[PDB]
Order: structure tokens, then C-alpha cells, then sequence
RNA sequence: CACCAUGUUCAA
RNA sequence: AAGUGUGGAGAUCGAAGAUGAUUAGAGACCAUUGUAGUCCACACUGCAAACGAUGACACCCAUGAAUUGGGGAUCCUUACGUAUCUUUCUCAGCACGUUUUCUGUUUUCACGCGAAAGCUUUGAGGUUACAGUCUCAGGGGGGAGUAC
RNA sequence: AUGCUGUUGCUGUUAAAGGGUUCGUAGUUGAACUGUGGGCUGUUCCCGUCCAUUCGGAU
């Protein structure tokens, strides 16, 4: 019962996800990273950076 | 990766890394340069590897030093390789 | 028609086995590691069909590590999986 | 040194095939080499294979399919009338439904089921089954 | 083959002839699933226990 | 597996997707790396990280998508993981598309031991890695489960079939693998559409240390 | 009663797997040994233990003692299967290897030595079997040849449904323990070896337990 | 790091 | 290595031997010595656990750290990534870093093998599915590496 | 019986057994190549012009 309890007062989650929280502000992908999407059949993603 | 190694067709990647008789096909490294003397300018056919000490046949000095692999060219000769 | 016959063409042998997809290794009744994988055909919509299909790999190549890279040269032959990205 | 060239041949293929392997790269090759290939061919054990030229001895890329289980080379080259024929069979041969003998005759290099259809006999140069 | 139709048709002969294979039986496989009772029923003690000659077959061997 | 039979590129990577993965950190593999997941590295980055190529990361995680997808008693899939950061996400891939999950120590003799009351017989097994997880592969070896893996850039791919390549360290990273396959699995089998965003967040497949 | 436990009994429990060579075929493990005398008819099914020999471990105050007992089972008609265990008495150990039989039941490929006339009398392709030093090797025979092997290899070929074969054994076969698992792992391989026969593409089946899902999960 | 050698014949 | 011959050398350790001691005894260990030897030259010997208790030459053979010397770059993809610090003369230098590759000495690691211990591109693997070439030795334990 | 004489067909790290190392004759073994021909006739998707902007569409 404090295990039903907690299992439920855990299962609760931001209404703005924290993958749309982090696309937000941008990815911001290595040098790599960057230079392979070029290459991708889809290209550069955007809110994408190079830092 | 998701492209297997053919045996008789490998990729550039894999064939430009193997020693020259371990290809599949075995060849040369080296190569012949036209090398201009630094004055007197003429222009000479130096090997890569030449072990010997080419002189040049106008200027009459030695444009060309043996090592242990490739030869070193003197300073301040200007050199562009040929073909084949 | 696989399996031995008799002469008078009756199928003699019990049990014709499987065979791995990989290395075309008859697989046997012990070989406890040999395990089928069916994946789903899909239609144009993305959500599967009813047919899927199935590739079995003998269990010793399960074993030493080289089954994930005949997973991947099947499923190239079969084109379920594809080789590389199209162009940009 | 490499004193038996097809016996070299014969060894990487058999290797490399109870390794499972998609391919082979024999070094060096001879006419014999690819006789006995084309023999192997006919009889599906191996599929198509490629010669390359060097103007060195070729090396051969051949394709395997799975069918091989072990193709091996007798050393000495022992002569072998018609009447030895089932004597060979019943010594390198796991049965006498599948798997075959190559010899060397007169008539070419041929496998031990082919030799006995022609009346011939040869020099036994190995087996594929 | 000269040493099988000649000398395959002899052992088949036999075994027709003596009692050890009944006329069906003609393809040479036979003779190699013939059973040491298949012979001692051949014999002349036994057939004249089997015929009714005598009561026992220590009755035959006797007699 | 994003080739169907008629040509469609309906399953294909879309720059939606791949912008989750880079903001989760799922392509970032370790600084080590093995033979047998050499072929899934794009190249290594400065500071001497892998990276791994998106493609072969999507083209994996499809196939598979396209296995579990294919298995009627949802219930003989079994996804399991002996690290911790992954026990949050196995329960809600678990919930989402109706699998058996397991979490922390694995109880030798789950697949095996026919007499223990705790003895399941999967049908496919999902680790999430190859390495704490060695002994749910170790007896998928012995009773015919053939293993999903999520493999990082050095794994042991001895009795792992389709190794997924991905980033299963971190806690984002670890979770984003889950949601991307459950969102996957219920478009394969017709649950979602494809059109919309899958509204449910992926938040709750993170681990969050209950203390 | 007995209730089974593994899902492969619960389909041979239902008659839903009906023959023992679909189980052979998915490569299944049996874990369970009623599943074997279900499979097979009852009076088509023998089995007689081959050698019963006491094993001690020496302990402080002398010595334990427990009997190992070697069990054979199959119809002999391609079936065989030899289990070994262990126990105090050796009443337990005779009924232990009965069990453990069953257990290590497998196919035997059966095939022709010369022309194919009928049912297979010999093993299709020579083939040896190692467990310690003794290996034994199995050879095709002409038609009417018997087995000709040492009385052990003999009684368990007799079991196989091979009817005339040829065998050689090569080292310490005076061992029965090793010289048993070396004729059982022999016509284990006659399945392994592949034959310009089965060179030709079979199509692919479903699994008893992919099929039969709906099924077992009723049992829940 | 003083010295500390040995226990008849078969059998259980 | 010990040993031998003829010359040198002769510091130290030191078979033999001598004294102490321990011990039931001590012809031993331990302490103090000390001859031949140790060391060199020129001859002789040819006796090792001279070992990896593994004959030589080829072939095929999975993986990840390293290390020594040389060389080179900075439906089966038509190719690509470069830092550090010393520098008035055996200095167009030296060392390092990332990566190739040849040769050598290896290490924890896939098959396979073995009675096992273990071996494993450095085979003891590629072997009853037994033939690449040559060579040496073995055939129960002894007597005996003895006698002639 | 004895693959305990092994050509088929034996062993040699530890069970008996690779000889201390090189050179070396008799001996045995020894890399590839000069070629087996030809003619006729039988035997639904995806790629763009209208909509939409960290997730779509008719075509
Ligand atoms: O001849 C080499 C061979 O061509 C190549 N296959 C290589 O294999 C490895 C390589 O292993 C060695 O790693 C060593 C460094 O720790 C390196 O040695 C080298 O060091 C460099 C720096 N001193 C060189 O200057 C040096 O000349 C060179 N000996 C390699 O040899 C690994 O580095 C690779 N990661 C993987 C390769 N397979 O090894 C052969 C000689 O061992
Ligand atoms: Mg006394
Ligand atoms: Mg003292
Ligand atoms: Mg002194």
C-alpha cells in the first residue's frame, strides 16, 4: 500500500517533455556528429546547432 | 558497415592500407618526379627512392639525398610528380 | 521433393531438418541454441500483415558472435533491410 | 617450401569452409587448380569462382554455397586402375551415393564416377564431397 | 554380369530345389535373410515329423 | 528494416525522429569499442567518443520493431534489464505494448528450471544490454529465445541476434531507446496512427532515484 | 495425474503436438520425460539398462558410495535416446536413468548402402562419435551383413533400427561409460551431415508454441 | 629459523 | 659449468682438508679458515632440466591492450580526421600524438583440439571426414645406457 | 584378436620417445607457364507543380 501508493504519486510526468524542452533550445551536435548528418537521406535536422 | 567485403572487388579504404604485395594484385609505391635544380634550373627525372645520389647533368650538383625509405630532395628545388 | 527416396519414390526418411539461412548448416534436434526469427511483412500504410518472414540460424554461430552480422546480410537479400541512406 | 600446389588449394577451401565462410582467396593457382574446380562446379559444391591475372601465378576468389563439407588432396598421386575404383570409394569416401574421387587420365581430369562410365583409369588426384 | 546371371541362377536353384526359399521368392535378397531354422527344416528328421510318420521328432530320428 | 514489400517509404527515419535521438544523447557511444559493433561507428569525435551512424541505429531498431510486432501472445516477449537506470523504462514499454518485463537480479534458472514457480518460457527476449544482462542471454543459449540487445560501441555479441546500437549509459539516453521502439511497435500492429504525434511523453520512462 | 509444466508438454497433454519428430524438427528441448512415452505408443518402446557401476568419494570415515546406472530406450525405428544418473541405492538409479532417457531422445538418419529397395538397413554415410578416448566409428554395410560391433555398440545399434553396419572403436573401450556416449553421439550426427539429398531450399513452419500461442495462454 | 629420529607381516 | 695439459695471475668466493659448534652419532647443514679451482692465453674434452621437457620448411587461421627495429601518411560504396615542447650544433634536428604497414619477442582472447592439465595466427587447431615435403626417436617396468 | 610395427594406419609438452646448434653429401621432395577451338539446325510504389514551420496532405 506505501508501494501503491508511490507507484502512483511517481507516474506523473511535465505537461512540455523534456525531449520538447530540449529541442527548444536546440541540440547543439559535435563536429562529427554534424559532418555524418549531411549525409543522412533527410539532411540537417532543424533547431540544430555545432557548438 | 552493412556492406559485406568482396574478396575480389574490396573497397578502396581496405586495399589503400595493405602492404604493395599483399594486395590483391601486386605493384609498386613508388614513382619518378621531374625535379628542377635549385639554380642552373634544368629539369631531371628523380626516383622516388633513389638510393643513389642523382647529380644534375647541367647544374653538375646533387639534387637528391638517399634515406632509408624515400629520398630527400634538396631545400629549395621545385619538384611535381609524373604519371603512370 | 527433398529427403532420401526409395526407388519407388516414396519419401523415407522422418524428418527432413531445417537448414540456417547463413551458412546453409543442416541444423540438428539438439542444437538448442538454434533459434527462428519471424518478422512482420509490412504494407504501404506501416502496420503489418498477416504473413511475416521467418529466417532460422544454426546455434554455433549464435555462439561465437556471428549472428548479428547474418541477421544483417540476410535481411539485405531479402530486402527488408536497407544498405545505406539515399542521397541527399 | 610449398612443394604441392593443388594440395595447398584443396586445404584453404576445406578451411575455410567448415569455418562458414562466403568466400575464399587461393594463392597460387595452376591448370590443375582450376580443373579441379570445374569438376566441383559441375557437382554443385562450389559456385562461380575468378581468376585473377597477375603475370605471376593467378589467385583465384572463389564463392562457396554451404554444400561443401570437406574437399582434400591425396599425396601421393597413387595410380589407380578400373577394377580400384570401389577400393577408393570405400576408403576416402563417407558412401558410395554422394561425394566423388578426382582423377587424372588420359581423357582429362575427371571424377571416379565419370572414369568408370569411360573405362579409364588414372592418377588419383583427390576428392570433394 | 557373367558371374551373377551365371552362379546367382545356381544359389537360387538351391533354394528352390531343397526347400530353403518357396517359388515367390527369386531375387537373390533372400538367401541373405535365411535363418539357421529355415535349414533344419530340411532335414529328413523333421519331415518326417512334419509328413506324420512319427509322433515325436526323437520319434523320427529313431525310426 | 525500413524496406517493405511494395517500396513505401513510410517507415523511413524523419527529421523528427532524428532530432530526438540527438537531443537524448542516443548516438554518443563509449570510449572503448569491439570487433563485433565496429561496423555500427560512423567515426569517433574529439575526446575520443563514438559516434554512431543514425541510419544503422534506425534500420535496427525497425527490424526490430518488425519482430515484436510479429508475435501474437504479446506476453512471450520478455524485456529485462540487471542495470538500474533501465528498470523504469522496462515497465512502461512493458505497459504500452504488453509484454513480460523483469528487473534487477535475474534468478538463474528462470528459463531453465522448470520446476521454480517463477519459470516463464519467452518467445523473444529484449536486453538492454549484453553485458549486466549475460545471464538472461546466457539461458536464452540453452531453451531456443533468440536475444534483442541494446549494444553500446563495446558488447558482447556472443548469442545476440539483432543488436541494436545505441547510447544505454546515460538515464535520458536509456528510455528514449524504449519509447522510440514502444511508439514503434503500436504503429506496426495498427494501434496508433503515424500522422499524429504520439501524445504520450516519454518522461516516464526515465529513472528517477526514489530517495 | 500429471500436470505439465512446460508449454511443449501442455501441447503434447492437448494433442496438439501430435508426433516426437516435430519437436526434433524446432530443435526443442523436452524437460519433461512424459512427454517421450506419449509420443510414442507404449508397446513400441523398449529399454533395458546397459551397466550399472558403483562410484565412490572418498570422505573423512571411509567412504560414500553411490551407484551410476546407464539406461537405452527407443523403438527401433530410428528413435534412441541413453540417460545416466546416479544414486545411494541402486533401485533409485535404475528408475533415474529411466527418466533421464527419455529425456535424451533423438533421431537416427537411416539409409542405403547400395541400391534403395525398401526400408534403410544401414546408416546413410560413415560417421564417428568421440566422448573421452573411446570413439567409435560407424560404417555403412551391404544388405545382409548384421551389426557388427563390440556387444554394447550392439545392443544400443539394435535399439537405433539399424540393421546391418560396420564399427571400429578406437581407444579404452573396456570404459562402457565413455564407450555408450560415444555410439549415442555417432547416430547423433547421422543428422548433421549434409547430403546432395537435402541440398534443396524446404519452405519454412511456424513453431508449435508460435502456432498454438492462443492456446497455452488459456492455460493461464 | 636451537633440537625434533622411528613405528614388524597379511588382513579389515 | 666442472674437468685436463702448458704458461701467467692469484683480489674475492671456495670441492678436498683443518678447526669450532649442533647432535644419540654429524663423516652434514651453521661459524672461522683453506688447497685445487674461479680469471687470462694456447691446446684438449664434448658428458646439461644444452628446456618451450615442444625437429626443420611451407600453408590457412577470430579478437583486444601493448612492445622492439624499419618504412610510409598528418543487393555488398568512386575514395578523405592531426595535436604536444625542446631547439647555437654527429641539427633541413630530437622525442611525442593519431593512423597505416612489414619483421621480431610476447600477453588476456573465437573456433577447434586433448585423458586431462592445458594449447590456440607463437597450435598441442586445420586428424577414423585419417595423405603438403623431409627427418629423428619410441614400443610394459626393469637389468641398463650395463657387458662385450 | 593387435591402428601393440601403423603403406593403408600409431605415438613423441607432461605417460616410452625431437636427437645441444649450425653446415652438409648420398637420399627422398620440389613453384607457375606453351592448349584442348568455332559455325549452322535442333534441345502498386517512388521521383516534381497547389498545402504547412521540433512531427501532415491530396496525386
Ligand atoms: O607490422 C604491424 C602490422 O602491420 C599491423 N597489423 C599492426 O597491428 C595492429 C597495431 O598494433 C601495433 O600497436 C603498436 C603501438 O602500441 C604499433 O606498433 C607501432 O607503434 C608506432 C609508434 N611507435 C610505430 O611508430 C611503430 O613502427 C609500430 N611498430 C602497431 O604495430 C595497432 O596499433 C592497430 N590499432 C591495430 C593493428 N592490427 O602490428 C604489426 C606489428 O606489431
Ligand atoms: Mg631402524
Ligand atoms: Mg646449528
Ligand atoms: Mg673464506
Amino acid at each position: 500500500l506505501q508501494e501503491e501508493e508511490r507507484e502512483r504519486r511517481m507516474d506523473h510526468a511535465p505537461a512540455t517533455s523534456d525531449v520538447d524542452k530540449a529541442i527548444q533550445s536546440g541540440v547543439s551536435v559535435d563536429k562529427r556528429t554534424m559532418q555524418m548528418l549531411q549525409r543522412l537521406e533527410i539532411g540537417v535536422p532543424r533547431r540544430v546547432k555545432r557548438a | 558497415g552493412f556492406f559485406d567485403a568482396d574478396l575480389s572487388y574490396p573497397t578502396v579504404r581496405t586495399e589503400r592500407m595493405k602492404h604493395k604485395r599483399r594486395r590483391l594484385v601486386q605493384g609498386p609505391n613508388s614513382y619518378f618526379m621531374d625535379v628542377s635544380c635549385p639554380r642552373c634550373r634544368q629539369v631531371t627525372v628523380v626516383y622516388s627512392h633513389a638510393t643513389t645520389s642523382v647529380e644534375c647533368k647541367g647544374c653538375s650538383k646533387k639534387l637528391c639525398r638517399p634515406t632509408g625509405g624515400k629520398a630527400l630532395l634538396v631545400e629549395g628545388c621545385g619538384y611535381r610528380r609524373k604519371p603512370d | 521433393t527433398i529427403g532420401m527416396f526409395n526407388e519407388e519414390g516414396e519419401n523415407v526418411d522422418l524428418y527432413i531438418p531445417r537448414k540456417c539461412h547463413a551458412t546453409n548448416t543442416l541444423i540438428e534436434a539438439h542444437d538448442h541454441a538454434a533459434v527462428q526469427i519471424s518478422i512482420a511483412n509490412v504494407g504501404p500504410n506501416g502496420v503489418i500483415n498477416g504473413t511475416t518472414t521467418t529466417l532460422c540460424i544454426a546455434g554455433y554461430l549464435r555462439s561465437q558472435g556471428e549472428s548479428d552480422h547474418a541477421i544483417n546480410h540476410i535481411t539485405i537479400d531479402r530486402g527488408i533491410m536497407r544498405i545505406k541512406t539515399g542521397k541527399p | 617450401t610449398m612443394m604441392s600446389v593443388l594440395a595447398n588449394a584443396l586445404r584453404t577451401i576445406a578451411s575455410a569452409e567448415r569455418r562458414g565462410k562466403r568466400q575464399v582467396l587461393i594463392r597460387p593457382s595452376s591448370k590443375v587448380v582450376v580443373k579441379f574446380l570445374q569438376v566441383m562446379q559441375k557437382h554443385g559444391y562450389i559456385g562461380e569462382f575468378e581468376i585473377i591475372d597477375d603475370h605471376r601465378a593467378g589467385k583465384i576468389v572463389v564463392n562457396l554455397n554451404g554444400r561443401l563439407n570437406k574437399c582434400g588432396a591425396i599425396c601421393p598421386r597413387f595410380d589407380c586402375a578400373t577394377t580400384d575404383y570401389e577400393k577408393w570409394m570405400k576408403n576416402i569416401l563417407p558412401s558410395r551415393q554422394f561425394g566423388f574421387v578426382v582423377l587424372t587420365t588420359s581423357l582429362g581430369i575427371m571424377d571416379h564416377e565419370e572414369a568408370r562410365s569411360r573405362n579409364t583409369g588414372g592418377k588419383v588426384l583427390g576428392f570433394f564431397y | 554380369h557373367p558371374r551373377r546371371l551365371l552362379e546367382g541362377s545356381a544359389i537360387m536353384r538351391r533354394c528352390h530345389e531343397y526347400g530353403f526359399l518357396d517359388e515367390e521368392k527369386d531375387k537373390l535378397d533372400y538367401v541373405l535373410s535365411l535363418t539357421v531354422p529355415d535349414i533344419l527344416e530340411r532335414r529328413l528328421q523333421t519331415i518326417v515329423f512334419k509328413a506324420g510318420l512319427a509322433k515325436s521328432v526323437h520319434h523320427a530320428r529313431v525310426l | 528494416m525500413t524496406a517493405v514489400e511494395s517500396g513505401s517509404k513510410v517507415l523511413r527515419m524523419k527529421e523528427s525522429d532524428a532530432q530526438k535521438l540527438l537531443a537524448m544523447r542516443c548516438h554518443i557511444g563509449t570510449r572503448n569499442q569491439s570487433s563485433a559493433m565496429k561496423k555500427y561507428i560512423y567515426g569517433r569525435t574529439a575526446e575520443g567518443s563514438h559516434i554512431i551512424d543514425l541510419h544503422m541505429m534506425w534500420e535496427k531498431l525497425i527490424l526490430a520493431a518488425r519482430v515484436i510486432a510479429a508475435v501474437e501472445n504479446p506476453k512471450d516477449v520478455c524485456v529485462c534489464s540487471s542495470r538500474l537506470y533501465g528498470t523504469r523504462a522496462i515497465y512502461k514499454f512493458s505497459q504500452h505494448v504488453g509484454t513480460s518485463f523483469h528487473g534487477g537480479r535475474f534468478i538463474p534458472g528462470t528459463f531453465t528450471n522448470q520446476i521454480q514457480k517463477k519459470f516463464v518460457q519467452p518467445r523473444v527476449l529484449v536486453v538492454t544490454d549484453p553485458r549486466t544482462d549475460h545471464q538472461a542471454i546466457r539461458e536464452a543459449s540453452l531453451v531456443n529465445i533468440p536475444v534483442i540487445a541494446l549494444c553500446d560501441t563495446d558488447a558482447p555479441l556472443e548469442y545476440v541476434d539483432i543488436a541494436i546500437p545505441c547510447n544505454n549509459r546515460g538515464i535520458k539516453s536509456i528510455g528514449m531507446m524504449y519509447w522510440l521502439l514502444a511508439r514503434e511497435v503500436l504503429r506496426l500492429r495498427g494501434t496508433i496512427v503515424r500522422s499524429v504525434p504520439w501524445e504520450e511523453k516519454v518522461d516516464l520512462f526515465f529513472y528517477r532515484d526514489p530517495n | 495425474e500429471w500436470v505439465p509444466c512446460t508449454k511443449l508438454g501442455r501441447l503434447v497433454k492437448a494433442q496438439k503436438v501430435t508426433s516426437l519428430e516435430e519437436i526434433f524438427l524446432f530443435s526443442m528441448p523436452i524437460k519433461e520425460h512424459q512427454i517421450v512415452d506419449t509420443l510414442i505408443a507404449e508397446g513400441q518402446l523398449h529399454d533395458e539398462m546397459m551397466k550399472i557401476y558403483p562410484v565412490q568419494k572418498a570422505t573423512s570415515a571411509g567412504q560414500r558410495t553411490r551407484f551410476k546406472a546407464f539406461n537405452v530406450v527407443g523403438d527401433c525405428d530410428g528413435h534412441i535416446g541413453i540417460g545416466a544418473r546416479v544414486g545411494k541405492e541402486v533401485s533409485l538409479a535404475i528408475r533415474a536413468s529411466m527418466i533421464a532417457a527419455k529425456l535424451n531422445i533423438v533421431p537416427v538418419r537411416r539409409g542405403y548402402w547400395g541400391n534403395k529397395i525398401g526400408e534403410p538397413h544401414t546408416i546413410p554415410m560413415k560417421v564417428t562419435g568421440k566422448c573421452g578416448s573411446v570413439a567409435v566409428r560407424l560404417v555403412p554395410a551391404p544388405r545382409g551383413t548384421g551389426i557388427v560391433a563390440a556387444p554394447v555398440p550392439k545392443k544400443i545399434l539394435e535399439f537405433a533400427g539399424v540393421e546391418d553396419v560396420y564399427t571400429s572403436s578406437r581407444g579404452k573401450t573396456r570404459t562402457h561409460g565413455n564407450l555408450i556416449m560415444a555410439t549415442f553421439y555417432a547416430l547423433r550426427k547421422t543428422y548433421g551431415f549434409l547430403t546432395p539429398d537435402l541440398w534443396a531450399e524446404t519452405e519454412p513452419s511456424r513453431d508449435p508454441t508460435d502456432e498454438h500461442a492462443e492456446l497455452l495462454a488459456e492455460m493461464t
